[PDB]
């Protein structure tokens, strides 16, 4: 599985923002047991989970955080996971990554996932 | 329902711009399982923008 993110930029607190993941290499099934997530790394901070959700259900889950502000979502016909991000705070300041798991998530860590987009970078000026 | 409430109350909420509005409906097509957090935070940023 190959993944690419984009859709990241400057943007004015309080606004929002949509952040697209490709997924490529070998073809999906609608219901392929995979798991699609984005994760965040802050300025001075190591990636930190921001969602998930299962690719066949479509079941989502948050991180505190972001509840209420960010959704998840997936369409299966063009093989995309795509974050909303409204009511954008400096403090969401980051850059993200798509990322992916071939199954179902033991955790909330980097190391549940195998495969990574490259990153978008997303700047929340006051 | 609770998609479907929180769809019209977001509309008509005074204190949102336009950019902001799209981007909460968008939320509730995207992810309707969150309807009540998502109607929540617009309610929070309606609060937080009125009018001084």
């Amino acid at each position: 599985v190959q993944l690419q993110d984009s859709g990241g930029g400057l943007v004015q607190a309080g606004g929002s923002l949509r952040l697209s993941c490709a997924v490529s290499g070998r073809t999906f099934s609608a219901h392929s047991v995979y798991t699609m997530g984005w994760f965040r790394q802050a300025p001075g901070k190591e990636r930190e989970f921001v969602a998930r959700i299962y690719w066949s259900s479509a079941n989502t889950y948050y991180a505190d955080s972001v509840k209420g502000r960010f959704t998840i979502s997936r369409d299966n016909a063009k093989n995309t996971v795509y974050l909303q991000m409204n009511s954008l705070r400096p403090e969401d300041t980051a850059v993200y990554y798509c990322a992916a798991r071939d199954g179902i998530p033991t955790s909330r860590t980097v190391g549940s996932y195998n495969y990574w987009g490259q990153g978008t970078q997303v700047t929340v000026s006051s | 329902k609770d998609q479907q409430s929180a769809f019209y109350e977001i509309l008509n909420m005074p204190n949102l711009n336009e950019a902001q509005r799209n981007g909460f409906i968008q939320s509730l097509k995207d992810d309707p399982s969150q309807s009540t957090n998502v109607l929540g935070e617009a309610k929070k940023l309606n609060e937080s923008q009125a009018p001084k």
